DNA sequence: CTGGAGAATCCCGGTGCCGAGGCCGCTCAATTGGTCGTAGACAGCTCTAGCACCGCTTAAACGCACGTACGCGCTGTCCCCCGCGTTTTAACCGCCAAGGGGATTACTCCCTAGTCTCCAGGCACGTGTCAGATATATACATCCTGTGCATGTA
DNA sequence: TACATGCACAGGATGTATATATCTGACACGTGCCTGGAGACTAGGGAGTAATCCCCTTGGCGGTTAAAACGCGGGGGACAGCGCGTACGTGCGTTTAAGCGGTGCTAGAGCTGTCTACGACCAATTGAGCGGCCTCGGCACCGGGATTCTCCAG
């Protein structure tokens, strides 16, 4: 290394670690090879995706009247949100709970 | 004792951008690194049988695109598409 | 006369109470037996790791408490509020778990 | 004292409550025993699988979240 | 099968608190415990001779 | 007066006439034009291989004919006989699709 | 013009007597036609994926039975 | 000179062939490398869950009074089996039809 | 027009030990040659993903019999598990 | 429709603690800068099979007339399940010990991949033929109202 | 007192099933060949092993208290008859469009041959990210008050 070294999430413009997910795509037998533009892609949409479930639990938490994410909150945003709660549609949370819910029919009156 | 990896300092970073005041707890973030390990298998999962039907051997930003266009609710797959194309864009501009 | 809560009352307090809180709500003991117990017809003298059993315990709780929410749905379909096991084995057959 | 009757009528009344029922017949409880010890067994099964495929004599939380990714239950929390 | 030194200890620890001068394991263990993690050689010693015996009743009772 | 089969005889007639056969149930042209309805909201100009329709059709009616054995099951849950929109709407919830 | 019409009443009934059905209401129809359609939308968008990858203008029969494999409902016979 | 050749399949006692699915599991990235004793396993369960449905399939030709297998045969021997049935529990057979079944309450009496 | 292959003539080898006097259509034989490549891809990747579970890099007779007793149901498990293990026992004699 | 007592759920101040998150030292995996072999982008060709249009024949769709069979509201009568006092029982709170067995490490060798050559197993293709698909008649099996026997009042 | 009306046939009508004479296109087989697999060889590194290490799972100590289990009254919901209007099954003229079988065309699938941009792989060299470590602050039980839904005699 003759120049200054600089992290390939840095050039892409990234938080998420690029380098470690193109050993996971070389190392994971995907495929018999892996082009340099894959990882910079995944590891963008792994941040994305990330960052919305993170947003909505500290909405959820400062809702809670609450400062540190706990599963609680992790299930509250994924189950009032329409396109998560269909991506884990088929996963539980541990320590998550039940999204509160009645019918209308067991009501008193 | 011996090296355990985990995507916790980076899930931590993303935190303390989009509401710096708030932290996450260990149970929180064991729930975090299993997300974030499941939708890389998703999305590298879908992109192998891709390069596969085509008979490819290489996995390119094509490949991803794709899984991610399979893989995700419409929503979703827009901004994931988007934010992919910015950063290949970004790396490939700035390398 | 002493003071009355009426029937169905206290059962919504109790629906209230437990969708508000994320505890476990099965008692550990006599859980971790059930698995050991049940464990013990497909390998002897096998050992759990103390979060083996808290996982499987998680899972289950999460499995019930989804076949319930179905159950129900069952029920009042039938015009009843009273779930009964006609309405588990119509859920079961319906997400073909039988 | 068969062990799957410290799954108490208590409990599965809980359960229920958390799952939005009001009101519960008396023949449910048995019923739910049955469920939940056809899950267990599947789910266990699997697990212990993976163990001996490990050659080990200990199940670790690994194998209960492999075999239930397996099943189709993702859980998340354990790694 | 056979017993610790420990149990030995605190069984001997119990009996001076309950009768010698007036049990749940719940509170008792951390005065019970913070006193094994100063107990002195000599004692040790005599709690070591108590887990000797246990050991030598174990060889027998399997 | 001319003959008459009772109301009900007939459909059970036909019940079995169809779960004897084979042959698709749906006509094949106006299927066919509904296929590529949809497809033109996804990409303009798309053709389609003949095999293509004929597996789609395959998977459409498979996949309605087993959503009403489990609406007739939901139908005959509650005390009828006749299958209404709501067995459809509890079939596909229960089913995990709503 | 609108084509979900073609999927006439006969035919709705003719899957509904497959499907061991007896007595059919009024209004099954138009339920009926909404979740085809949602149906074909969903296996539809795949297959076009899977085209536009492929850097094709015709949809093939290996477009249509990997969308149904990659959803939980394969097909056997169109290979 | 060289022995005369013979097939993999010959020498394991097989009828299905082991030599494609050494090819198979080495060129569709299922691991780094692939032991000779896999191919020889897995070319035998395939060739014994073939010979099951099958055997069941020609049974349900000879009941339909017919000398050849057609789809029909196919779903009448996959779904009257308990275990193959849980097998395929998600496969639809084209062609395949519905087995022959009226909910008891529907009948006349 | 350059040679596909698929698994038709083992198939029809397989029915003339079963039934010496039936045939099949080749409707039935497409089916077949689908549901040979379904249960090969279902097995080999469950055994692909024991190898990784493990750390090992070599695909095995373990891990292929633990992939068939996980994928099948319970009484086709321990016949399949049989016929394999008569088969690479055989082998052995012979390789 | 409600005033007022009862009992549960709540909002707030005070209180202790142990887990989040910030810091430091060090190994290990991600940069940097080569060489080089090949996967795939690209352009051009061949010719399959998808698309468009038409005429004719005929089953299927449709629109209506008709009349029970079903769904649904409402009543009444229990029979369970819920709310809650009273008694009973076993889960669970801490501490540690013993040792069973995952984890790590150093050795080493047998097994898998690469790399030749060089035929015979498995495909594309051509070819008769017989079992499945039609046919016309005939044969039981099933369906749905009146018809008399045999029931019972007057 | 002058016929009620169950109800087991008798049978007219209508469909599903079987025996059967001919036809044909899809099947099972025969063959030329060509490419993918086997026979024979070498090299290196993954995998099996034996030897500590140390660590975490299994077992154990009672008391008390909190959760489970029990007994009971009574209320309000499950469920079985009943009446009644209309919606959906059956069946007939009528009509409409799907299925068929030609014709004709060209977009574009599928392919070969080429040239190069791109990814693998190796040898350096750092700095990002992990384990161990400490500490102080968000959260979790408390303890009043208090307030806000609940039930019932007005």
């Amino acid at each position: 290394t003759r120049a200054k070294a600089k992290t390939r999430s840095s050039r892409a413009g990234l938080q998420f670690p690029v380098g470690r997910v193109h050993r996971l795509l070389r190392k994971g037998n995907y495929a018999e090879r892996v082009g340099a533009g894959a990882p910079v892609y995944l590891a963008a949409v792994l941040e994305y995706l990330t960052a919305e479930i993170l947003e909505l639990a500290g909405n959820a938490a400062r809702d809670n009247k609450k400062t540190r994410i706990i599963p609680r909150h992790l299930q509250l945003a994924v189950r009032n949100d329409e396109e998560l709660n269909k991506l884990l549609g088929r996963v539980t949370i541990a320590q998550g709970g039940v999204l509160p819910n009645i019918q209308s029919v067991l009501l008193p009156k | 004792k011996t090296r355990k990896e985990s995507y916790a300092i980076y899930v931590y970073k993303v935190l303390k951008q989009v509401h710096p005041d708030t932290g996450i707890s260990s149970k929180a973030m064991s729930i975090m690194n299993s997300f974030v390990n499941d939708v890389f298998e998703r999305i590298a999962g879908e992109a192998s049988r891709l390069a596969h039907y085509n008979k490819r051997s290489t996995i390119t930003s094509r490949e991803i695109q794709t899984a991610v266009r399979l893989l995700l609710p419409g929503e979703l797959a827009k901004h994931a598409v988007s934010e992919g194309t910015k950063a290949v864009t970004k790396y490939t501009s700035a390398k | 006369k002493p003071h009355r809560y009426r029937p169905g009352t206290v059962a919504l307090r109790e629906i209230r109470r437990y969708q508000k809180s994320t505890e476990l709500l099965i008692r550990k003991l006599p859980f971790q037996r059930l698995v050991r117990e049940i464990a013990q017809d497909f390998k002897t003298d096998l050992r759990f790791q103390s979060s083996a059993v808290m996982a499987l315990q998680e899972a289950s709780e999460a499995y019930l408490v989804a076949l319930f929410e179905d159950t129900n749905l069952a029920a009042i379909h039938a015009k009843r509020v009273t779930i009964m096991p006609k309405d588990i084995q119509l859920a079961r057959r319906i997400r073909g778990e039988r | 004292r068969d062990n799957i009757q410290g799954i108490t009528k208590p409990a599965i009344r809980r359960l229920a409550r958390r799952g939005g029922v009001k009101r519960i017949s008396g023949l449910i409880y048995e019923e739910t025993r049955g469920v939940l010890k056809v899950f267990l067994e599947n789910v266990i099964r699997d697990a212990v699988t993976y163990t001996e495929h490990a050659k080990r004599k200990t199940v670790t939380a690994m194998d209960v979240v492999y075999a239930l990714k397996r099943q189709g239950r993702t859980l998340y929390g354990f790694g | 099968g056979k017993m610790s030194s420990y149990a030995f200890f605190v069984q001997t620890c119990r009996e001076e608190h309950k009768k010698k001068h007036p049990v749940n394991f719940s509170e008792f263990s951390k005065k019970c415990s913070e006193r094994w993690k100063t107990m002195s050689a000599k004692e040790k010693g005599k709690f070591e001779d108590m887990a000797k015996a246990d050991k030598a009743r174990y060889e027998r009772e399997m």
